């Protein structure tokens, strides 16, 4: 099967700043992956991104009730859907599991299964944070509404100094600490 | 609550 | 602070389409085109919200008719294939005889057609496997997750085999220990 | 705008009827609504971009069709007497909540016996001399009687031009035999002018009733003339006394 | 399911009177409310619509408040004109999809206030190309109600308002006719309660 493929894409995007205080709306049409026509809440009308969408922008702007509908989309569509799922999306908090194990000139701190993805992980030498030789795997999205991240520490495991991994997450009112 | 859909518009022919 | 995206696509000649909502990179729900049902990514979401799936079917029908129109405008220029980046990992640190899940992550690909198969010791495994629908991206390619819940053993060896038209031979990502 | 055809149609039980509608607003969604004498407004079908979304109608009796986004046609395979109503076509920007924009409406009359269809008899009655000397005004009266069904459009024509001022036509007919179900109707209309205008012999007044009935293709097997769509008029010239 | 209940039966007001068309709805979703007006000879037509829960809509002197707590959308106007005679539809539709539920429309008939009533019953004739002879009851004020004939061979129409625009003159008139030889204009409108000063000329 080598016959050509043809893809149409439509993305109705809602962008929120400080919750529903500042909202931007984008009605975007795509041929394969190129945007050819777009309505921007800041612009107020459909505009052709490429000449491929030139016929649609002039046609859609002329339709009766179109602009009144699309210009109200921030209140009627973006702000509405925000509150429909605010309780289990914006307000979703899952506290994380923190696991510490060596793998040994490298000690690793594994933080798993938290939401949202905003997290801060530090490494304390003993009572002062080691800010050198620390590498992080970054924020990895598990795809099941949970996140995980791995911070490594290229330190010399010397018996008798305690090592503490400290994570900070919006799900907790106080930092979480785990000692080796 | 009830989710809501921005409808797809028919392109000019 | 947050971004909610209603993402739709229709693909020819496969005659395949999907309709999903995305919140900060995660799926809220998608509409099963065959069953004409709303399918929530997390089962708990269905208790606090709802969605009329008939509106999605109407939108997919408009995208199908628009695709024929848009294909004419471009004088029948097809999509250019883009191969995927496949990554296999584990949502928890692996421990012997302690249940866990393997995550095959397919990223940065188009068109949204893939053959993904889990391989335990070179032999296909289909018991317990789950999969996500095609998820959008800012560059307007696609991404997808495949999950194989497994029990870690020192004997077993796992593989994720992905077939795409941007590749030649299948891409096979390994995992052991 | 939203355009419907036909405006009127009369047919017999078991026949086929076809309605057509066009909207020029550029909208994606079109509708068919049924409106009865009780002024109840209920949806029948809804199309969005040549795809049927809503069907609230009796299964297998109707047959909508839409080759274009701006066209929406309705077909009734066999009309039953309960199909007699006004059928309105409507459009909306898309399938989401929107304003509905309606057409003028198609008045359908389904009858068991096409032999009870009659054209009107039209007569005009000259003003009363007593009214002329008491009010200095003169009102003519037009009587359209014996017609069925209620598919008439009355108009007044003074000196060859249609007039609307000084005109009142009954909003509803009255049944000649209110007991019978398919009773023939009567309709009155008044045209009132000044006395000097009626007292000019050079002025010509004509009451015209446009009756909508059968077609030249319709089979008529009776002694009467076929009660086809036709115009029936009565006239009167002014009188100096 | 979704339901709309508005004022039943025809409403007849003299011009200048305050109008109230009650509308109560019942829906499980968050709807937008509409009022539609249907003038004679036309199709329905949007009066106004209110998308959000406790706002107010207004057009052509009409006004209605989306009352979420009472689930009501009562239409009101402080002084109806004769041009407002039409059928008014209260409509509901959920905000997620266009499924418009209409109520049983309320017909509003606005009657003019006749300044100088001069009620009289006149007799008309023609070229006698019709065995009828019509009687005309005209120039009565809007309070008079014309009763329908209870004789089977006597026909009486209802009152009708014509407007002679050039002279700012409105008048009411009803027509009664019959082919019976004992039918006379003196007894034609006995079925109705007509003014005592009604003028019957000597024909
Ligand atoms: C967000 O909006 C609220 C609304 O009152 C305001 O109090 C707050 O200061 C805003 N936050 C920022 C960061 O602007
Ligand atoms: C499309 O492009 C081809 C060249 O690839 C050209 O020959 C043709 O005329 C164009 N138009 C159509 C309708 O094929
Ligand atoms: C998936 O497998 C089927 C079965 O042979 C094949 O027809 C199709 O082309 C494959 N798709 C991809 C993307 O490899």
């Amino acid at each position: 099967d080598t016959r050509p493929r043809f893809l149409e894409q439509v993305k109705h995007e809602c962008h929120f700043f400080n919750g529903t205080e500042r909202v931007r709306f984008l009605d975007r049409y795509f041929y394969h992956q190129e945007e050819y026509v777009r309505f921007d809440s800041d612009v107020g009308e459909y505009r052709a991104v490429t000449e491929l969408g030139r016929p649609d922008a002039e046609y859609w702007n002329s339709q009766k009730d179109l602009l009144e509908q699309k210009r109200a989309a921030v209140d009627t569509y973006c702000r509405h859907n925000y509150g429909v799922g605010e309780s289990f999306t914006v307000q979703r908090r899952v506290y994380p599991e923190v696991t510490v194990y060596p793998a040994h000139n490298l000690l690793v701190c594994s933080v798993n299964g938290f939401y949202p993805g905003s997290i801060e992980v530090r490494w304390f030498r003993n009572g002062q944070e080691e800010k050198t030789g620390v590498v992080s795997t970054g924020l990895i999205q598990n795809g099941d509404w949970t996140f995980q991240t791995l911070v490594m520490l290229e330190t010399v495991p010397r018996s008798g100094e305690v090592y503490t991994c400290q994570v900070e997450h919006p799900s907790l009112t106080s930092p979480l600490t785990v000692e080796w | 609550g009830g989710y809501r859909a921005r409808p797809a518009k028919a392109a000019a022919t | 602070e947050h971004v909610i995206i209603q993402a739709e696509f229709y693909l020819n000649p496969d005659q395949s389409g999907e309709f999903m909502f995305d919140f900060d990179g995660d799926e809220i729900f998608h509409v099963d085109m065959a069953k004409k049902e709303t399918v929530w990514r997390l089962e708990e979401f269905g208790r606090f919200a709802s969605f009329e799936a008939q509106g999605a079917l109407a939108n997919i029908a408009v995208d199908k008719a628009n695709l024929e129109i848009m294909t004419k405008r471009s004088n029948y220029t097809p999509i250019t294939n883009v191969p995927p980046e496949v990554t296999v990992l584990t949502n928890s640190p692996v421990e012997l005889r302690e249940p866990n899940v393997l995550i095959c992550f397919i990223d940065k690909f188009t068109p949204p057609v893939v053959n993904v198969t889990w391989l335990r010791n070179g032999k296909p495994v289909t018991t317990g496997v789950s999969e996500t629908v095609f998820l959008p991206r800012e560059d307007h390619l696609f991404r997808k997750f495949h999950y194989l819940p497994f029990l870690p053993s020192t004997e077993d060896v796992y593989d994720c085999r992905v077939e795409h038209w941007g590749l030649d031979e299948p891409l096979l990502k390994h995992w052991e220990f | 705008a939203v355009f419907q055809t036909p405006n009127y149609h009369v047919t017999q039980v078991g026949n086929e009827v076809s309605f057509n509608c066009k909207q020029t607003l550029g909208h994606d969604t079109m509708y068919w609504y049924k409106q009865d004498s009780k002024k109840l407004l209920k949806i029948m079908f809804s199309y969005n971009n040549k795809q049927l979304i809503v069907n609230e109608t009796v299964p297998r009796r109707f047959s909508p069709q839409s080759s274009d986004k701006a066209h929406l046609n309705l077909r009734i395979k066999s009309v039953e007497p309960e199909d007699s109503a006004v059928y309105l076509c409507a459009s909306s920007l898309d399938w989401g909540v929107n304003t509905l924009y309606f057409g003028a409406g198609t008045r359908l009359s389904v009858l068991e016996d096409l032999n009870k269809v009659f054209p009107p008899e039209v007569a005009v009655f000259e003003p009363s001399e007593a009214e002329i000397s008491h009010t200095q005004k003169a009102t003519l009266v037009c009587l359209a009687t014996g017609f069925f069904p209620d598919h008439v459009e009355l108009s007044w024509w003074v000196n060859g031009k249609e007039v609307h001022s000084g005109v009142c036509t009954d909003p509803q007919p009255l049944k000649e035999q209110p007991a019978l179900n398919d009773s023939r109707y009567a309709l009155s209309s008044r045209l009132r002018v000044s006395a000097t205008f009626w007292q000019n012999p050079r002025n010509h007044f004509r009451c015209q009733v446009q009756f909508y009935g059968l077609s030249e293709n319709d089979e008529w097997t009776q002694d009467r003339a076929k009660p086809v769509t036709q115009i029936v008029s009565a006239e009167a010239w002014g009188r100096a006394d | 399911g979704d339901s709309v209940t508005q004022t039943e039966g025809p409403v007849t007001l003299s011009e200048g009177t305050s109008l109230t068309v009650n509308c109560s709805y019942e829906t499980k979703q968050y709807p937008t409310l509409f009022w539609y007006v249907q003038y004679p000879g036309e199709g329905p037509q949007l009066l106004f619509k209110v998308p959000k829960a406790n706002e107010k809509g207004s057009n052509r002197g009409f006004e209605a408040t989306y009352n979420k707590e009472a689930t009501s959308f009562h239409l009101q106007k402080a002084s109806v004109q004769e041009s407002d005679s039409a059928v008014y539809y209260c409509a509901l539709s959920p905000s997620n999809t266009n499924k418009v539920v209409f109520g049983t429309g309320t017909r509003l008939q606005v009657l003019p206030n006749i300044q100088n009533p001069d009620p009289a019953v006149y007799q008309l004739r023609d070229s006698k190309s019709s065995d009828k002879s019509v009687c005309l009851f005209t120039d009565f004020d809007s309070q008079t109600n014309v009763s329908q004939s209870k004789d089977s061979d006597v026909y009486i129409t209802d009152k009708c308002v014509l407007d002679m625009r050039s002279m700012d003159f409105k008048s009411n008139s009803a027509v009664a006719w019959s082919n019976k030889s004992d039918f006379a204009c003196a007894n034609a409108f006995n079925n109705s309660i007509i003014p005592e000063d009604t003028f019957f000329p000597s024909p």
